[PDB]
């Protein structure tokens, strides 16, 4: 509903594409926050109750992940403070920004509870 | 034994992604105080 | 239109975007059979222990990456948004408050609904 | 062997210190939000 | 010499004294740096020549201890600065009117530094 | 004007003599290490663990002191910046002065260093 636009060609079919892939990847990664949580609550429940030459290839291909999720992470971050900045810059007080953010987040409890009119 | 040299894996690994958040912050710092005053400049 | 005054800024190229979704996918593939395992184990119950305890241990600050990925990405979104609408025509702060109101009352109306058929 | 066991013995120490910079790199940052805003109020 | 604050009371003596500290810590820190470059230059001649773990961590781990302090104290007046910049960059107004007094004190060293020549060279 | 800056920066001076004795207690720590290291070495062109330890105790003070003359150059450069703050709220700094004795501390290295070639 945040998205205006009118014609401007195939774009819209690309930019209303990649909101989508945006509001769904968060849904795969907190429906997968919900199962590695519970690997824990099944770890720790062990507790009261292999290959060395290929244990560490089978993290290090997980921990390479991991060095350009921290690298990407940061300098999107710092995206953010320039574009946040010149947001501050070109308004002053009463933020738009949470507004937006505050109206996004609502969306989503709407497609959270939606969807469930439709599972019902 | 040999799960002190599991140890000897995984903190051999967990030091060399933090070596590189390390670095990722400086990096925002660096170029972060010289837009702050971009700003300015711009202003 | 303006197909151009907006160059760039910015979700352009997905071509990344759904990658992080296959690479999401599959560490959410290699969890539940991760999880099966344990549960089997414990079901069977009632080395590769420590390694899928400590290979866990990496999907979780790897997520927790992505979950701040989209966040700032989204947070990045939120903003070149207005960063065009301003240099288009306009955005607003009276608008969206506007746009609040009816949301509360449209989540109430159709948390009523919910709260009627069960 | 016993080298093995000492790479334990430092690295769980490296790792610690550079877990604490981290949290004190964030504490730099978490606090230009709050000086950014500071300057713009006054600017 | 860039100091002034001429009388303001008794104050003059502390930040004075610091000023006569500070250098004379920076010219300690320059001093321990040397010996390490002295000392792993060594370690390189000892290394062409080819202990106690539980009592080990007491000598490690206590000088660890400053390490978390320095970082968290390192942070701490990086943060002081580089908002205590901009309260005066705003009042600046281009041109660095900071960077001036940054390379002053690079002189101001130099000259106590030929000051040294001189007085050794009595 | 005293309690007028109030905290200004350079307070706390106990603190600032805490430093100093460190490097110089880790400067005495530095030079044990590196004599049994000198004699070491002539030991194997005459003679022709504590060494791993010794090695794991300096690496350590290379952070240390890496952190001071960090901690050292943040602290002085955060003074010029606040001692300009504190003028300015006074009387002045400022932009012209600052260039003026620059050129003149020049001229001081320069007669300083016509005696240097004198003696010598």
């Amino acid at each position: 509903q945040p998205k205006m636009i009118t014609i401007s060609g195939e774009q819209l079919n690309l930019i209303t594409e990649n909101k989508e892939l945006m509001n769904e990847l968060t849904l795969v990664s907190t429906e997968l926050a919900e199962s590695i949580k519970r690997e824990t609550e099944l770890e720790e429940r062990i507790r009261l109750y292999f290959s060395d030459f290929e244990k560490e290839l089978r993290k290090k291909s997980s921990k390479i992940v991991q060095l350009i999720q921290q690298l990407n992470d940061e300098r999107l971050k710092r995206f953010i403070a320039e574009e946040q900045l010149l947001l501050q810059e070109n308004g002053t007080k009463p933020s738009s920004m949470e507004l937006v953010g505050r109206i996004e987040n609502l969306n989503k409890l709407i497609d959270e509870r939606d969807s469930e009119i439709e599972m019902l | 034994y040999d799960e002190i040299f599991t140890e000897n894996i995984k903190l051999k690994l967990q030091v060399q992604e933090y070596e590189t958040e390390i670095e990722s912050l400086e990096k925002v710092i660096d170029m972060l105080q010289k837009n702050r005053e971009a700003s300015l400049e711009v202003v």
